[PDB]
RNA sequence: UUCGAUACCAAGAGCUGGUGUCUGAGGGAUUACGACUCGCGUGGUCGGACAGCACAUGUUAGUCAUGUAUUAUGGUGUUUCCCAACACGUAUCUU
RNA sequence: UUAAUUCCGAUAACGAACGAGACUCUGGCAUGCUAACUAGUUACGCGACCCCGGUCGGCGUAACUUCUUAGAGGGACAAG
């Protein structure tokens, strides 16, 4: 019953709508929900030179890429939450349903 | 997956995956009006969508090139059979797609149309399609050995700030001619549609509007329209 | 007796200190140790300043634990001197006459405002072409 | 005869917007201000200060607009600009229940005679009914005010379950509470209204706006009784609880009237002039009599509550 | 260095020109009416316009403000 | 020193709030149906109203449409899933 | 006058567009809100040591979100 749905996404409002959708689906299917626990955002940071040559003033580019991680833990037999999580998928987020 | 790599390495892996896929499909579908890619990795599906203008040329004669492209996709990137499914579709109002318009100009120059006539023909189509403001600048050697830069511009075009990231669509391409290379930069400012189909749904941050006060008339004597 | 506890925090920099006020006798302790064994000893009176302003009579009824983390030595001492001062004021606003709270708050905020209000200053980020925030590398001509 | 000052209640940072009195306690008044705190006072009427603040009720995010005390004398209800209500036990001043549902600022809120019905008029164009157990009971959205819902008020006459609501759209609407359906529209006011009250009789209603015209209204028929000339903007309106008087806060002064013969009983304006050097006088925004009607308490917009006692 | 730009002044002058009936001398009242009447996409610019409205209308009361 | 209001209790009520039966007035999804595309399998797009229906089947109107089974351009019954009375409905049970 | 062709003033100019600004990220604030066994706290039961208390990043499970985390709004505008 104790099953772990984690959502890893680069875009935030996408992830938030998926987090909302799984709470909606859970409270409708009448099963105990642990709310969307927000793990710290990881900021992948790469900083390079701008110029292809080396005949300019030393200006650097600061490239960032945030990656967000939510998880909701439910008390439900595999099936009903599997069919809840088989609907309403968008390209931004990525799903993991963990049983044990 | 027992290889069990970091979410950090997983997302940069997915980043380079789309980047090369796009490079390969822009190199392949170059002449046949190619707009871009999209991936939807569903549970055990890699639904890999392509956006083009001339989709009949790219999906070919009874799906020869589609199964050819699906084969090289599964063969190179190392995918399972049945799981990978390509879907070529037509992009709406091509007039606003900077990729499609830049490659259209490039292939009118490859045909051998006049340079001012090529640019004004493109820029006129961009504007009648409903671009709030357009910008076409083709650079390189014309009529001689010294390099020139022709700029063709009309309407309202923003350069600085954040709104550039969701109002201005830009694309840069190279055209091979017999004397050297010319560069093509197409730069289109999209109009505002609240639906978010044709352009964005955020109005410009400085642009402020007022709804007109409804023309009322003040009463003089107290009234009541009592009911039950 | 029932609960008469208020957990109240004091920050001066990265450092933070959560004072746990409670009913009882007069004891003040930081990570187990008492006040007068928290080094550096140079800033001894910085921890005592709330005590020596208000006397030990106002702390007769309260026994304030403090747990501290982050920052360095001087930041941590300024975090905890702020925390216990807010913790007593928050206790006297919940369980005692507000006339008492008002009198204590006026006594402190006149001596030093840094007791109740946090210092909003944070170490500024470095920019390239320089060894710090604003400093730039030595430019050479000829 | 005339009213006169004994002293002032100095215990606010942001300026006082509402005052609330209960019939049970004489030495307990509740002032809501434009900080986030409701100050529950202890009136002594000593030579030094008329009252000292004994409790401050914290929990609100934005300005507490409204406050009202229950029949029992234990519960108070306040409404703030955050768009939620708070239900306080005056004992310790910790919140019992918070009411959630509205989107924009909740501008006022009123109890029943029973304390079993609560009503909130808000800046979002709605009135909403509230139980005392945190439940969104009924919205009224379609047949409502075309501008903000400035105020709503319940009546002491318990025989006719009616509510009076003054808006910004130059109306006074009246709803059959059991139906929560429109009974009478009241057109007549030129411009928006601040305040509406019901005379302790449950007989005749007042209405005040920027126009400076205090128009009386009938709860029995749908008929305009008569009008008074405020002169300045009316921000506050309430009747004397025992006497047949109406008191209005005409911006920087109080104008109190006898209702049978329309003449000024007296006008109350600060005579200790501090704003005499190119400064506009700070203006009264709420007033309410005691349970007895001996003392009128008036809250100003320079963080002060003044006392007005009958010299006769 | 607090000089308001054309977008603040123009839009504030237009709101004073039309809706003089509701606007006042209090900042937070006319901030809310300005948010209601006018579609301003950012919150900083909303506070800037409301702030100018309740400075011009504090001088309309004084005398012959020009613009 | 008379007369009518005011704290009190009781005699049931009424009110009010809580509980919760039942129905779907409605509100959803895609799985009906449609359309537009084809690699002929689908992929999009309507998403319950916009499809269909069989003379089956409720209500009937212009009596004149018609060339009087008839069909008007009745225009609403039938029914495939789901959440649902802030639709303050109100069964019971309290206050 | 402003950081600014930033504005209000004079004014045959009026109304506008690019750049400035606005914008995005960021820093500081919430004892208000949604949440937490990959974060804690407070109380508790137990265990160890000093003379009822004291210490514990020693052990363990009912409340709660002050401290940590990251979402939604709020807040500041030369406004008094």
């Amino acid at each position: 019953h104790r099953i772990r749905i984690t959502l890893t996404s680069r875009n935030v409002k996408s992830l938030e709508k998926v987090c909302a959708d799984l709470i909606r689906g859970a409270k409708e299917k009448n099963l105990k929900v642990k709310g969307p626990v927000r793990m710290p955002t990881k900021t992948l940071r790469i900083t390079t030179r701008k110029t292809p040559c080396g005949e300019g003033s030393k200006t650097w580019d600061r490239f960032q890429m945030r990656i967000h991680k939510r998880l909701i833990d439910l008390h439900s037999p595999s099936e009903i939450v599997k069919q809840i999580t088989s609907i309403s998928i968008e390209p931004g987020v990525e799903v993991e349903v963990t049983i044990a | 997956m027992a290889v069990q790599i970091s979410k950090k390495r997983k997302f940069v892996a997915d980043g380079i995956f789309k980047a090369e896929l796009n490079e390969f499909l822009t190199r392949e579908l170059a002449e046949d009006g190619y707009s871009g890619v999209e991936v939807r990795v569903t549970p055990t599906r890699t639904e890999i969508i392509i956006l083009a203008t001339r989709t009949q040329n790219v999906l070919g004669e009874k799906g020869r090139r589609i199964r050819e492209l699906t084969a090289v996709v599964q063969k190179r990137f190392g995918f399972p059979e049945g799981s990978v499914e390509l879907y070529a579709e037509k992009v709406a109002t091509r007039g606003l797609c900077a990729i499609a318009q830049a490659e259209s100009l490039r292939y009118k120059l490859l045909g051998g149309l006049a340079v001012r006539r090529a640019c004004y023909g493109v820029l006129r189509f961009i504007m009648e399609s409903g671009a709030k403001g357009c910008e076409v600048v083709v650079s390189g050697k014309l009529r001689g050995q010294r390099a020139k830069s022709m700029k063709f511009v009309d309407g309202l075009m923003i350069h600085s700030g954040d709104p550039v990231n969701y109002y201005v669509d830009t694309a840069v391409r190279h055209v091979l001619l017999r004397q050297g290379v010319l560069g093509i930069k197409v730069k289109i400012m999209l109009p505002w549609d609240p639906s978010g189909k044709i352009g964005p749904k955020k109005p410009l941050p400085d642009h402020v509007s007022i709804v007109e006060p409804k023309d009322e008339i003040l009463p003089t004597t107290p009234i009541s329209e009592q009911k039950g | 007796g029932p609960l008469q506890s208020v957990q109240v925090f004091g920050r001066k920099k990265t450092a933070t200190a959560v004072a746990h006020c409670k009913r009882g006798n007069g004891l003040i302790k930081v990570n187990g140790r008492p006040l007068e064994m928290i080094e550096p000893r140079t800033l001894q009176y910085k921890l005592l300043e709330p005590v020596l302003l208000l006397g030990k009579e106002r702390f007769a009824g309260v026994d304030i634990r403090v747990r501290v983390k982050g920052g360095g030595h001087v930041a941590q001492i300024y975090a905890i001197r702020q925390s216990i001062s807010k913790a007593l004021v928050a206790y006297y606003q919940k369980y005692v006459d507000e006339a008492s709270k008002k009198e204590i708050k006026d006594i402190l905020i006149q001596y030093d405002r840094t007791l109740l209000v946090a210092d909003p200053r944070r170490c500024e980020s470095k920019k390239f072409g320089g060894p710090g925030a604003r400093a730039r590398y030595q430019k050479s001509y000829r | 005869e005339q009213m006169t000052l004994r002293g002032t209640l100095k215990g606010h940072n942001g300026w006082v917007t509402q005052i609330a009195t209960t019939p049970q306690f004489p030495d307990m008044i509740l002032s809501a201000s434009r900080d986030k705190t409701i100050i529950m006072w202890k009136l002594t009427r000593d030579e030094t200060n008329y009252g000292i603040p004994q409790r401050a009720l914290r929990g609100h995010s934005h300005f507490v607009s409204d406050v009202v005390i229950s029949s029992d004398g234990q519960f108070a209800l306040s409404g703030s600009w955050d768009g939620t209500l708070r239900l306080w036990d005056l004992t310790t001043g910790t919140t019992t229940r918070r009411f959630v549902g509205h989107t924009k600022d909740v501008l006022s809120v009123a109890f029943s005679s029973d304390n079993r019905q609560i009503v909130s008029g808000s800046r979002d164009k709605t009135i909403k009914l509230w139980n005392t157990l945190g439940v969104c009971k009924y919205t009224v959205q379609d047949e409502s005010h075309s501008e903000w819902v400035s105020c709503v008020r319940f009546s002491p006459n318990s025989s006719n379950p009616i509510i009076v609501s003054c808006g910004w759209d130059k109306l006074v609407k009246v709803w059959n509470l059991a139906n929560c359906k429109l009974k009478t529209n009241h057109i007549g006011h030129t411009g928006y209204l601040n305040t509406v009250t019901v005379s302790p009789d449950g007989s005749l209603c007042a209405s005040g706006g920027k126009d400076g015209q205090a128009m009386l209204w009938d709860l029995n028929e749908g008929k305009h009784l008569y009008t008074l000339d405020g002169g300045d903007i009316i921000n506050a309106l309430c009747f004397s609880p025992n006497r047949y008087w109406l008191c209005a806060a005409t911006g920087p002064s109080i104008k109190i009237w006898d209702l049978e013969g329309k003449i000024i009983v007296d006008e109350l304006k600060q005579e200790v002039i501090s704003t005499s050097s190119k400064a506009e006088p700070p203006q009264c925004t709420s007033l309410a009599w005691s349970a007895d009607g001996q003392t009128l308490f008036a809250g100003y917009t320079d963080n002060l509550v003044r006392v007005w006692q009958v010299t006769i | 260095g607090r000089v308001r730009t054309k977008t603040v002044k123009k839009a504030a002058r237009v709101i004073i020109e039309k809706y003089y009936t509701r606007l006042g001398n209090d900042f937070h009242t006319n901030k809310r009416v300005c948010e209601e009447i006018a579609i301003i996409p950012s919150k900083k610019l909303r506070n800037k316009i409301a702030g100018y409205v309740t400075h011009l209308m504090k001088r309309i009361q004084r005398g012959p403000v020009r613009g």
